RNA sequence: UCUCGAGCCCUAGACAGCCGGGAGGUGAGCUUAGAAGCAGCUACCCUCUAAGAAAAGCGUAACAGCUUACCGGCCGAGGUU
């Protein structure tokens, strides 16, 4: 459950709303 | 392209060597605006999107010689 | 080779392998005719970014070149101490 990981899908989202494993996460919020 | 950077500072520092050991002993100093503008002739050569940036890259090279600034 | 235990990592993809990326300021400053990761001394900072050392090991007269770090992909189950 690293931290680093986290703070990437809520980085991604982040970018989406304004690693493919993360992306799709993301993409599934 | 545009000349490097060590010179384009020794340039306006006035000075023409650095020093044996930077953060320690202070060779010069450049003024917030002597450094935007070296990072102005060096616009094709850094990575940076804004000036702000570019000088970060510059501000890097002079602490690390002994260039304080003001 | 058999058996028992502990720590840590892992389907948010672990360990290994294979493929791709490994970038700019800048070939840092000093010393030096020259030294550009890699003779020696000191410092070891920030841009772009999903990564990429002021460079861990070879290599060169010095470059070049080949790779480690680091990132991404393929793969898919335990792996490592």
């Amino acid at each position: 459950i690293p931290e680093w990981k986290q703070e990437e899908v809520d980085a991604i989202v982040e970018m989406i709303e304004s690693r493919n494993t993360l992306l799709e996460r993301a993409l599934d919020d | 392209g545009v000349p490097p950077t060590a010179e384009l500072i020794k340039d306006e520092a006035g000075f023409e060597t650095g020093s044996g050991e930077p953060q320690e002993d202070f060779v010069a100093d450049l003024s917030v605006d002597q450094v935007k503008q070296i990072a102005e002739q060096k616009h094709p050569d850094l990575l940076s999107y804004d000036l702000t940036n570019a000088a970060k890259e510059v501000v890097g090279t002079c602490t690390s010689l002994g260039v304080t600034i003001e």
